[PDB]
């Protein structure tokens, strides 16, 4: 699931480095 | 539209319970984030928990001197958000609201989680703790003299001493006399009393004529005093 | 609270003022700021980089760097006379919230006043019962803000005070109490007792005595 928003700020923080 | 109510507030004794309630309508409130928050009397804000929407799986952090004995929870189907209160301590006191926690985090510049903003708020429900029974006001007369005086004006009042639980309405003259007359807040004792000052400015060429009587009322005790200040 | 605000800052009607808050979270966290009034709900002024809910007026306007997060009014209203509060996270990368240590917002838009100081010694009702209880009012002073202190002879009074928070009054000036609670004893056994009032750089003081 990819409707946890912790999930979701780490998914999208990581596409950074 | 966004309405906000909380409810089920009052006096309870330390170590005891308590439940309180809120209801939102106006918005999605299945899928909004909620989030409980209070002010200790005369102290600013306190960040207590928040539950968070379905997506989360309606998980709940709580604040570290809260956790372990408050609990939080929520019914979409009525729309009632509820903080359950356990083994309640004086300091848990006074005031609790309910917010809608909205949910912010800048792809470039945030760090995860990100952070948490409230963009609706309640009136709140006030919770008051202490071990204190009910007491009747002792009222001693702040009388007039040469160390209270000033030109031909002059300073009178009432001492309400020790009374408890709030509030006490004090008038002068059966309410016959309000100008010039203020009622000071209340302060409250480490015994766990209050106590006032009712005062009102009068001209020094009235006090033998005209006779002053503050009258002071007490609900919570069922008490009601009338006493007269006169001159030393 | 790991988040540090200003204890209180003034400013005059009209003119800017910026209202800073301080923590280690900061640096990686942004900040929401709250209005708070006596008696009244929060309400969000601004969070994130730069978004600025509706209905809040222009002059208000977030920012940050390094630790430190601020909010500036630039033309400050008499109604902008109220409390405020910054929120954020407690620790770097934590699912925590929390508040600051609040800053009263002293908008100055009545003229200062003097404050009228009037200090009432134990009725001797009140001795009977064994107690004694010092009674120093005051009233119509502008902003809120005085300095209580208690006297024996010409010694500090340590511990038995307890003074309120000034309060609106009927005029929108302010009023405060304070109480130095005696033994008998206590009451009869200095020469006289006083009840220092500072206010804006001023000082009134009044003075009671056992006799007459």
């Amino acid at each position: 699931s990819l409707w946890n928003w912790f999930n979701i700020t780490n998914x999208l923080w990581l596409i950074k480095k | 539209e966004v309405q906000l109510v909380e409810s089920g507030g009052g006096l309870v004794k330390p170590g005891g319970s308590l439940r309180l309630s809120c209801s939102a309508s106006g918005f999605d409130f299945d899928n909004a984030w909620m989030t409980w928050v209070r002010q200790p009397p005369g102290k600013g804000l306190e960040w207590v928990g928040r539950i968070t929407g379905p997506g989360e799986g309606w998980s709940v952090d709580y604040a570290a001197p809260v956790e372990g004995r408050f609990t939080i929870s929520r019914l979409n189907s009525i729309n009632f958000l509820y903080l359950e209160m356990n083994n309640l301590r004086m300091e848990d006191s006074g005031l609790y609201f309910c917010a809608r926690t909205g949910k912010y985090y800048d792809f470039w510049s945030g760090y995860p989680p990100g952070e948490e903003y409230f963009q609706d708020w309640g009136r709140g429900t006030l919770v008051t703790v202490s071990s204190a029974s009910t007491k009747g006001p002792s009222v001693f007369p702040l009388a007039p003299s040469s160390k209270s005086t000033s030109g031909g004006t002059a300073a009178l009042g009432c001492l309400v001493k020790d009374y408890f639980p709030e509030p006490v309405t004090v008038s002068w003259n059966s309410g016959a006399l309000t100008s010039g007359v203020h009622t000071f807040p209340a302060v409250l004792q480490s015994s766990g009393l209050y106590s006032l000052s009712s005062v009102v400015t009068v001209p020094s060429s009235s006090l033998g004529t005209q006779t002053y009587i503050c009258n002071v009322n007490h609900k919570p005790s069922n008490t009601k005093v009338d006493k007269r200040v006169e001159p030393k | 609270y790991e988040l540090t605000q200003e204890t209180g800052v003034s400013v005059a009607l009209g003119r800017t003022v910026t209202i800073t808050c301080r923590g280690d979270s900061l640096r990686s966290h942004y900040a929401s700021w709250y209005q708070k009034k006596p008696g009244q709900a929060p309400i969000l002024l601004f969070y994130g980089k730069n978004n600025r809910p509706s209905g809040v007026p222009d002059r208000f306007s977030g920012s940050a760097s390094g630790n430190r997060a601020s909010l500036t009014i630039s033309g400050a209203q008499a109604e902008d006379d109220a409390e405020y509060y910054c929120s954020s996270r407690d620790k770097s990368g934590s699912r925590l919230s929390v508040f600051g240590g609040g800053t009263k917002l002293t908008v100055l838009s009545q003229p200062k006043a003097a404050p009228s100081v009037t200090l009432f010694p134990p009725s001797s009702e009140e001795l009977q019962a064994n107690k004694a209880t010092l009674v120093c009012l005051i009233s119509d002073f502008y902003p809120g803000a005085v300095t209580v202190a208690w006297k024996a002879d010409s010694s500090p009074v340590k511990a038995g005070v307890e003074t309120t928070t000034p309060s609106k009054q009927s005029n929108n000036k302010y009023a405060a109490s304070s109480y130095l609670s005696l033994t008998p004893e206590q009451w009869k056994s200095h020469r006289s007792y006083s009840c220092q009032v500072t206010h804006e750089g001023s000082t009134v003081e009044k003075t009671v005595a056992p006799t007459e």
